[PDB]
């Protein structure tokens, strides 16, 4: 399971 | 219509150097991670449908005088990414819609910190009957609209 957004900051 | 339409094309520019081809007959071509988009770009950093592109009928206002393109097509690019993409010069927030011209780059995610920069060269190489192909050319000079219920609609169906 991969749910996960990498907002960038 | 031949087959294909649209033509993405992850430029060496961004961290990918693919191809991707809209078929004219996907409506609407989606985008992201997920394998469920049309088009496949697994990039942490954007959402499983970071965008997807629309075609929708181009229709002026009124022609009672003056000779237009007539109502053919218009490819429009759909973001709903929260890292936000950007169209050439326009700001792509999550449900946004910006036409797109044959030779538009796009940009799905860039990072200054960690220099993460994406973007896909949009390239119109058939026209199933367009205006022109999907340079705009109206009132507003290169705008990015936003996304209505019939656009969140099609990804509502992903």
């Amino acid at each position: 399971e991969v749910e996960l957004t990498q907002e960038l900051p | 219509g031949n087959g294909r339409f649209l033509t993405l094309k992850p430029l060496p520019d961004s961290i990918i150097q693919e191809s991707l081809e809209i078929q004219q007959g996907v409506n609407p071509f989606f985008i992201g991670r997920s394998e469920d988009c049309n088009c496949k770009i697994e990039d942490n950093r954007l959402s499983r449908v970071h965008c997807f592109i629309f075609k929708k009928r181009h229709a002026v206002g009124k022609s009672m005088y003056e000779s237009p393109a007539q109502g053919l097509d218009d490819i429009w690019y759909c973001h709903t990414g929260t890292n936000v993409s950007y169209l050439n010069n326009n700001r792509m927030i999550q449900g946004t819609k910006f036409l797109l011209q044959d030779g538009d780059e796009i940009k799905i995610i860039w990072d200054k910190n960690n220099k993460f920069v994406i973007g896909f060269k949009v390239e119109i190489n058939d026209t199933t009957g367009l205006f022109n192909e999907g340079l705009g050319m109206l009132q507003e000079q290169r705008v990015v609209l936003k996304q209505t219920a019939e656009e969140k609609d099609l990804v509502k169906k992903l």
